């Protein structure tokens, strides 16, 4: 589980300039978690990202991760074995891959905490498949690689250092949408099978109202509100004030409220609107 | 008044080439009226400009200590006999305070991009010799826009590298490069990448040569100033 | 009016590295909206790139607007097709919005007097005008690509080839960047031509033409090529929410029908079903 | 095109060396009183990735700024001493860039491996940069015409510093170039 308990942080702390980019934040996530986190950008939902790996250490508050502490008194040392329980897919993350072959840069986290090369490659091996890949791509080189495929190896190499905690600031961006569909979908396989914490940022409602269970709603560095997609969807003019919208499925829902239909949720997604329209249709 | 667009180059550069000539110091005295002269027109604080010198001023006393400390010691244990050092450590660090000063004044009244323009046009003369001025400029103008996009870059393929386990800064000197590969690496190849996307945009847009370059693109009394108070002075 | 026939593309050898191309031809009228789909690997991508000077094919040939694509028949083609590109950045020139806008013009001989109001104009044309001073690092995806839509408004041309410019941008960014084509098209009768897995972006097109594996594969209408359900992310394109509702809906028993309907006629539809 | 493109890439490598300058911690790695840069091995590359003429073009631009900073804003301490007189400080990275560029075509030319010229090429123009600096250095060491001791404790604190950037080079600097040529070449 992750507990942000008051966290708030400032850059440039002790300084005139210093902005304070995330402020009295207290958010619980439990094991086996999908936390999305949505506001404008530049509202800390980044800053606050940047928290979880231990790139930046609270200003102030405390965090929890499991066997973890972050306080501001934290040396980042006692951190190091952090960054590898929760991994970090940064946006666009084809620009991180430096290797010879795909495969030396995939075991290339795992040996950096520790795997002698022999287990750290046949590891990588494995995790190939995983993401995508053929092995042929293992001797290629990373740059011979498609814009599609270099985020695959990206990714896997990610996936190699064996995170419990998995944080995607944005999986799906500028790719196509088959692209953006087999990912999203490897990433709520790993969730619902083999447990993982997902937490994902996202400007995209509809991948939040499909695939969270935990919903955060960051304006101009506060926590906004902090619930299940049902509490935070369900009203649509506050979303709105904060830059934001509920999700195609529950506009739609309104126009159909609209005609004299009534629901008994507010539907988030099509499979659940349709699972309403079936039971009505069967009235009929 | 900062609003003084190219000569304040050449001003420097020619405001540089007075500093060691002055050797008196009723001459000199001359200097510190127009180096403060100038300074107070810009800013009343008086303390940004000191605090934003003190980094520098580290270094300026770490070399004039090496001038001064070689010559009594005379790389030999030889103590204090080192009068050089007192009179030439001396002019040192008194040549490079009125430089940086006037450099600092500088770049505190011009935007960078504003100097690159300027540059980039006290060599308008230049051509018919060759050189073409003209796209360097262009390759300059563009160096400049890419240097906050390629620090951004660089900081994010920093903290992406940290993620899968790259201590920056950790040891030495080996452990302390041998992190530096994987930044490295992607630094340059996205910026190739970077510049084959962004050629191929130039080729669009009507653009085939570098000969033709349109748009963009008071000052006198400045130089009146630095001419009745410069050769005004190295009368002493 | 543009003409592509019998193209061909490949790296010299197979069909894979970047996307070949093999016997593509279609022509475009004047003042239409052409949408380009396709998936990956589909020479959608080195499509586009070939209506410009900036591909080198062997066979097939291409004419826009009268003049045929030729080595020295090629700036007089540029000329009257503005690109604009994936990337946001890596197509700004210049630290300041203002002196990219002029970009197009400065180094194609127009003169700063002529240019001054015709960049201001420019730039007030995509409601950007403000940001004039302004370091392109300081600006977002979104407006990036308004500034090299008013970079091509400036030297104002007759084709807007729109190369996914909207693949990397978040969706109220997007959505500006569509609606100021829209809004351009009204005036001046502006011919565009894209290439997206934008819905919304191919919606707005009156025909569509999708590729596959490196061949033209279809062309219609886009309410045709909706009516491909789910297989529509497959071939290159998101699903317009109906198509999930529909497909969602068969899943769940429900058989409903076959031709593309709008929220509007769909929402209706219910409605007549559900008494 | 390839001239527009080879136009955009100088003027990028140009810009990953304002970087250099502006962010320390690209620059150099520290020593302590000493520090091996990073921008000597940038260069290498531009060198060695497109040629001499690139080599020599971003290796000027070095040497160009190393001047006007030993002025305005100093490199090291050591820098207001040698890199103001424009002929120390811009000779060695203008020819190191030419060796770089030179000496991979060169030892291609031999038939060697890329790994093999890459890293020739570099241990080489480390050199042929180090070198010139103790060259031009023990040059006005001795002449006035406008400190024997002084000089030679300047030429003993550059036989370290890039001592050091010359294991740099040959084995790091071959690895951020052979991708790149890679890439260059195909086009």
């Amino acid at each position: 589980a992750i507990a942000f308990e008051h966290v708030t942080y400032t850059y440039q702390a002790g300084t005139p300039m210093a902005h304070t980019a995330l402020t009295d934040v207290s958010l619980t996530v439990p094991d086996r978690g999908y936390l999305a986190i949505i506001g404008h950008t530049g509202s800390g939902k980044s800053t606050l990202i940047q928290q979880l790996n231990a790139l930046l250490k609270p200003t102030s508050g405390t965090i929890k991760i499991d066997e973890f502490t972050i306080t501001p008194e934290t040396t980042n040392a006692a951190l190091k074995p952090l960054r590898q329980h929760v991994g970090m897919v940064f946006q666009f993350p084809e620009n991180q891959l430096f290797e010879e072959t795909v495969r030396q840069d995939i075991a290339f986290g795992p040996k950096n905490f520790g795997m002698a090369d022999a287990d750290a490659l046949a590891l990588a091996d494995e995790m190939l498949t995983t993401v995508g890949l053929d092995q042929s791509y293992a001797e290629r080189s990373p740059f011979e690689l498609s814009g599609g495929q270099m985020r695959r190896v990206a990714i896997a190499g990610v996936l190699a250092m064996q995170p419990k905690v998995l944080v995607l600031d944005e999986p799906t961006a500028g790719l196509d949408p088959q692209g953006r569909q087999e990912m999203m979908r490897l990433f709520a396989r790993l969730h619902q099978e083999q447990g993982l914490t997902i937490v994902l940022v996202t400007h995209q409602m509809e991948d939040v109202a499909q695939y969270a269970e935990q919903v955060a709603v960051m304006h101009e560095g506060r926590l906004m509100k902090f619930g299940t997609p049902a509490d935070v969807f369900s009203n649509r003019e506050w979303l709105q004030d904060h830059q934001l919208d509920v999700p195609q499925a529950a506009q739609f829902a309104r126009r159909l409220r609209d005609r004299g239909l009534t629901f008994p949720k507010q539907p988030l997604t099509a499979d659940q609107l349709a699972d309403y329209l079936a039971q009505q249709w069967a009235q009929r | 008044h900062r609003l003084d667009p190219r000569a304040k180059l050449m001003l420097s550069f020619c405001y540089i080439i007075v500093v060691f000539l002055a050797n008196n110091i009723w001459s000199y005295a001359i200097l510190i009226a127009f180096t403060v002269g100038a300074i107070l027109s810009s800013k009343i604080s008086l303390g940004f400009f000191l605090k934003g010198i003190r980094p520098l001023l580290w270094l300026i006393v770490f070399t004039v200590v090496l001038q001064l400390l070689f010559s009594p010691a005379g790389g030999h244990t030889y103590f204090h006999w080192t009068q050089d050092g007192l009179i030439n450590a001396g002019y040192i660090f008194v040549r490079f305070l009125l430089i940086i000063m006037m450099s600092t004044l500088l770049t505190l009244s011009t935007q960078p991009l504003d100097i690159a323009t300027g540059l980039a046009s006290l060599m308008k003369p230049l051509r018919w010799v060759k050189v073409p001025v003209d796209t360097l400029a262009m390759m300059l103008s563009i160096a400049l826009r890419f240097v906050p996009t390629l620090m951004d870059e660089a900081t994010k393929i920093m903290n992406a590298q940290r993620a899968r386990g790259v201590d920056f800064g950790e040891g030495g000197l080996f452990k302390q490069a041998k992190s530096l590969i994987p930044l490295m690496v992607p630094l340059f190849m996205s910026a190739f990448n970077r510049a084959e996307d962004l050629s191929t945009a130039m080729e669009a847009r009507g653009y085939q040569d570098s000969e033709h370059r349109s748009q963009y693109r008071r000052d006198t009394v400045t130089w009146l100033l630095f001419l009745l108070g410069f050769v005004a002075i190295l009368i002493f | 009016e543009n003409i592509i026939s019998v193209d061909h593309l490949t790296y010299q050898y197979d069909e894979n590295q970047a996307p070949a191309l093999t016997d593509v031809s279609f022509t475009v009228h004047a003042g239409e909206w052409l949408a380009i789909v396709g998936h990956n690997g589909s020479g959608k991508s080195t499509l586009a790139k070939s209506l410009d000077g900036l591909l080198p094919f062997t066979q097939g040939s291409v004419t826009v607007g009268g003049i045929t694509l030729t080595p020295e028949t090629v700036w007089q083609v540029r000329e009257q097709i503005g690109m604009i590109f994936q990337n946001p950045d890596n197509q700004f020139v210049g630290a300041t919005v203002e002196d990219d806008v002029a970009f197009g013009l400065e180094n194609r001989q127009i003169s700063r007097d002529e240019m001054v109001p015709r960049v201001q104009a420019a730039l007030a044309q995509v409601g950007m005008t403000s940001f004039a001073q302004r370091e392109p690092s300081s600006l977002s995806g979104g407006q990036k690509q308004r500034v090299a839509l008013a970079g091509i408004v400036a030297i104002a041309p007759k084709i807007l080839i729109l190369d996914e410019a909207t693949s990397m941008l978040d969706p109220q960014g997007r959505i500006e960047m569509l609606a100021i084509v829209r809004q351009l098209r009204q005036q001046q009768n502006l011919t565009v031509i894209s290439i997206t897995h934008d819905i919304d972006e191919a919606a707005s097109a009156d025909r569509v033409l999708v590729i596959d594996d490196g061949r033209l594969v279809d062309e219609a209408v886009p309410s045709q090529i909706f009516e491909r359900g789910t297989q529509l992310v497959e071939m290159g394109l998101d699903l317009p929410f109906t198509e999930k509702l529909k497909a969602a809906l068969r899943q769940r028993g429900i058989t409903p029908p076959t031709t593309y309907q709008t929220a509007a006629e769909m929402e209706e539809w219910l409605w007549q079903s559900l008494s | 095109r390839h001239k527009t493109f080879r136009l955009v890439v100088d003027a990028l490598l140009m810009a990953i060396v304002l970087l250099q300058n502006l962010v320390p911690f690209l620059g150099y790695i520290p020593f302590g009183p000493f520090s091996m840069t990073l921008i000597g091995l940038t260069v290498i590359v531009a060198g060695s990735a497109l040629g001499p003429r690139d080599g020599l073009l971003i290796g000027g631009f070095w040497g160009l700024i190393t001047f006007v900073r030993a002025f305005t804003w100093p490199s090291s301490p050591v820098a207001p001493l040698i890199f103001t007189n424009p002929l120390i400080s811009i000779l060695p990275r203008l020819l190191m860039g030419l060796v770089a560029g030179s000496l991979y075509l060169w030892g291609r030319h031999r038939q060697w491996s890329m790994r093999q010229a890459m890293q020739v090429a570099a241990g080489c123009a480390a050199l042929t940069n180090t070198v010139l600096v103790l060259g031009l250095v023990f040059l006005f060491y001795q002449t006035p015409a406008v400190l024997g001791y002084v000089l030679m404790i300047s030429l003993f604190t550059n036989g370290i510093p890039e001592l050091i950037l010359d294991v740099l080079v040959a084995p790091l600097i071959a690895m951020p170039l052979r991708r790149q040529w890679e890439r260059l070449k195909p086009q």
